[PDB]
RNA sequence: UAAACGCUGAAAGCAUCUAAGUGUGAAGCCCACCUCAAGAUGAGAUUUCCCAUUUCUUUAAGAAAGUAAGACCCCUGAGAG
RNA sequence: CACCUCGAUGUCGGCUCGUCGCAUCCUGGGGCUGUAGUCGGUCCCAAGGGUUGGGCUGUUCGCCCAUUAAAGCGGCACGCGAGCUGGGUUCAGAACGUCGUGAGACAGUUCGGUCCCUAUCCGUCGCGGGCGUUGGAAAUUUGAGAGGAGCUGUCCUUAGUA
């Protein structure tokens, strides 16, 4: 009959949640995180219409790195240059710039186009527990169980 | 025979206080902190202090173990310090000491001046014999092997920084 | 320091140990027994 | 310690002992600092000096309005120092060559001589090719690369435009400072054509 | 439709896993279809049906 | 930090650079020095300037038409090309 | 071996330009020594930079001369010919030795012998226009990120001391 619901661009109402990454593993975190980005857990998911809600990270620098990650990972990028290599290990992104960490981490999980770039501007990554969003009036997610 | 469960005494008027962790030792000499892992049990009685595991695995006994150790470091340490007796040898080697700072003459075309912790001190009771006295066991080593490590001995001649009695072997250089 | 695949203690004083995750003997006496496993 | 000023040319100087050095007169008629930047409103400690009075007519109203401040007139060159304490120099406060002293080592800055599209020679001072021998490959940028990137990596340094490019020269030597005539004598030569900008600081390296 | 049954499944206490087991267990035949369409719009109809795959789960 | 050397220290009464704990250590890695750099669509920050006009549609983040601060066309040029 | 290429993927050496690997030639750090010292030997870490000017030969290679801290080894279509050269190797001429009765040929030498292409696209080096950056303007700026640079001798002193 062609009734499959689609969800339009801006009907969706989109909250806002805090998540709390205190010795939460990088990927699980991010794998919960990206899912909500996407709306996965709303009943109205529509690939082709952004409908995830907005995720607030905080205390990012106390996220936990499971085994020798912390000096064994490493993260390299290519600066299109002969010879242009550089890494940085994941304990020293955590320590200096833990931000980069969760958002390399969760670009890494959502999908790789205009819609996921998108769904990307909406993570807000913070060391510390405090957050310069509450007039959003984001709430507390738990992830204790989603983990 | 095991470390972890042999007791440790507490002589003369040294004194412990402890809390989740960061059990301090305080007496005489002086006072040390250290943050004992919170697996270990401790026991206190009047001069007695036990340590208990909670089963035997691998990881129990080599904590068990260490961590008595440590805690008996630090009663040692309050109650009589520790202390590195240096006997550096040549020709014209000689040290002395301005209050914290240690001045070594050992050959080299400058001197090497060295500076104590707060929880350390120099003797110097001679220009060639140097003793490192302090409270802490481990920086008491550091500071010893520091010095040692300034010009450490040599086999041929025997020349350089020792610990007081520490073999060295000698080869019969031609 | 011998490093090489097979170390194994050359004297009565060689001891075996494991440091850092690799292999390695330790001979008091005879400083030339000192071998890594590389 | 720094200071704004225009390349006004070279000449040589006799020192004491009667040795004969190379010195380029920079004049700089006394800078003034026109805004503090510091932590609580820009985030980072900085002066903000401005050089070479302008006539009024060449000025804009908001550049006069940001001028008011200082209370002078428009001024053609503006630039911040940082690395330098901001207790000591307030808006409107003068900045004259006397800040250096003979003998000080300092940086100098300018923008270098531009010289328009030149060949690969002349720009990275590569190799030529023969001559003669039936060579035809004379002035001409070297090969491109390998085969198998079926590219060419970036870096590959080929003709263009040469200079115009910030250039610092470090550890020069202030060998005169004359304060009536607000110019500096700075043994060897700076960066840029005459009538350009400079920018003496003290040296970093010291 | 998986996946927006999923979601409100999630939501009612479940997986879609679970929930299509149970559905099975209580003899309910509603496809996909029209369990995504109930999801989205008889958010009751659908937590009503969720009810009944939880208690055959449970018996 | 590498190799290497440790200090304290048990597992394993001893021993032990290691497991916990702590340190030294290279022209190398990150800084340090020089230059580019907010199209860094994550498009940042600071100072200063202009001022809330008019007409018609419409509750429109509407349309067009004079402008302000300002910029450019055009013209004389070079330290630029 | 014969899987792409015979309705064409140009072959040695040199030049121009480099870039990468590390199994490191020099420089840096270190262990063992049959390491007295000065020199070394061997092994471990290390690819940041540097790592030559000639005689002979088409040469690569190699030998030699003279230097250097060192005169590294390899990959990139034995990198690089729509970037260059064309000395060598495969055209037509000619000759020697040799083989052939012969035309000719090499199991070999020798002298001479045409190297085309106006760059569409990507890539690379520079320079503009448009729009964006959420009122319109003029300046000054932070630095996510990126590039550059990175070498080393000899002498004096310490001390003719250890
Ligand atoms: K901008
Ligand atoms: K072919
Ligand atoms: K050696
Ligand atoms: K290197
Ligand atoms: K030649
Ligand atoms: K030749
Ligand atoms: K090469
Ligand atoms: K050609
Ligand atoms: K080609
Ligand atoms: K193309
Ligand atoms: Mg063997
Ligand atoms: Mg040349
Ligand atoms: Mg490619
Ligand atoms: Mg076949
Ligand atoms: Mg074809
Ligand atoms: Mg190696
Ligand atoms: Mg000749
Ligand atoms: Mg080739
Ligand atoms: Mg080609
Ligand atoms: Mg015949
Ligand atoms: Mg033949
Ligand atoms: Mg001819
Ligand atoms: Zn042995």
């Amino acid at each position: 009959m062609r009734t499959t619901y689609m969800a339009k661009a801006g009907e969706v109402e989109r909250k806002w949640y805090v998540v709390d990454a205190t010795d939460v593993p990088l990927g699980r975190l991010s794998a919960v995180v990206a899912s909500v980005l996407r709306g996965k857990n709303k009943p109205t998911f529509t690939p082709h219409v952004d409908t995830g809600d907005f995720v607030i990270v905080i205390n990012a620098d106390k996220v936990k790195l499971t085994g020798k990650k912390a000096t064994d990972k490493i993260y390299y990028r290519h600066s299109m240059y002969p010879g242009g290599l550089k890494s940085v290990t994941a304990g020293e992104l955590r320590d200096k710039n833990s931000r980069r960490l969760i958002e390399t981490s969760v670009k890494g999980m959502l999908p790789k186009n205009t819609l996921g770039r998108k769904q990307f501007t909406k993570l807000n990554v913070y060391g510390g527990a405090e957050h310069p969003h509450a007039a959003q009036q984001p709430e507390v997610l738990d992830i204790t169980n989603l983990i | 025979s095991r470390i972890g469960n042999k007791v440790v005494v507490l002589p003369a008027g040294v004194e412990i206080k402890q809390d989740g962790n960061n059990i301090t030792v305080k007496g005489p000499k002086g006072e040390l902190t250290r943050e004992f892992s919170s697996d270990i049990k401790m026991n206190i009685e009047g001069n007695e202090v036990t340590f208990i595991r909670p089963n035997d695995s691998k990881e129990m006994k080599t904590i068990h173990g260490t961590t008595r150790a440590n805690f008996n470091n630090m009663v040692v340490g309050v109650s009589e310090g520790f202390q590195k007796a240096l006997e550096l040898i040549g020709v014209g080697y000689r040290a002395q000491v301005q209050g914290n700072k240690l001045t070594l003459n050992v050959g080299y075309s400058h001197p090497v001046e060295m500076t104590a912790p707060e929880g350390v001190t120099f003797e110097v009771p001679a220009n060639t014999q140097v003793i490192v006295k302090g409270i802490n066991k481990e920086v008491v080593g550091e500071l010893a092997a520091n010095i040692r490590g300034v010009r450490p001995p040599e086999p041929y001649k025997g020349k350089g920084i020792r610990y007081v009695g520490e073999f060295v072997r000698r080869k019969e250089g031609k | 320091m011998k490093v090489r695949p097979s170390v194994k203690p050359m004297c009565e004083h060689c001891k075996v140990i494991r440091r850092k995750g690799r292999v390695m003997v330790i001979c008091p006496a005879n400083p030339k027994h000192k071998q890594r496993q590389g | 310690k720094g200071i704004l000023g225009k390349k006004v040319g070279m000449t040589q100087i006799f020192t004491e002992s009667g040795e004969l050095i190379p010195v380029t007169v920079v004049e700089a008629t006394p800078n003034v600092v026109l805004q503090v930047k510091t932590v609580e409103t820009d985030g980072y400690e900085a002066i903000q000096v401005g050089y070479q009075d302008k006539r009024e007519v060449l000025s804009n109203k908001p550049a006069k309005g940001h001028v008011a401040k200082a209370n002078t007139a428009p001024k053609r060159f503006i630039k911040e120092f940082k690395n330098v304490e901001l207790g000591e120099y307030e808006v409107g406060k003068e900045i004259k060559v006397d800040v250096f002293q003979a003998g000080d080592v300092v940086d100098v800055t300018g923008t270098t001589k531009g010289k328009g599209f030149q060949g690969a020679i002349k720009r990275h001072g590569q190799s030529r090719g023969p001559m003669s021998h039936g060579s035809r490959y004379h002035r001409r940028p070297g090969s491109m690369g390998p085969v198998a990137p079926n590219r060419v990596f970036k870096n590959k340094r080929l003709a263009g435009r040469m200079g115009g490019d910030r250039v610092t020269i470090q550890n020069l030597e202030v060998v005169k400072v004359d304060v009536e005539r607000n110019v500096i004598l700075i043994k060897g030569n700076i960066p840029g054509a005459k009538k350009s900008l400079i920018t003496i600081k003290s040296a970093v390296k010291a | 439709w998986i996946a927006r049954i999923n979601a409100a499944a999630r939501m009612n206490g479940l997986s879609y896993s679970k929930l299509m087991h149970g559905l099975k267990l209580a003899e309910i035949d509603i496809n996909r279809k029209m369990l995504a369409d109930l999801a989205v719009n008889d958010a009751a109809a659908f937590t009503a049906l969720a009810e009944q795959a939880k208690d055959a789960l449970s018996k």
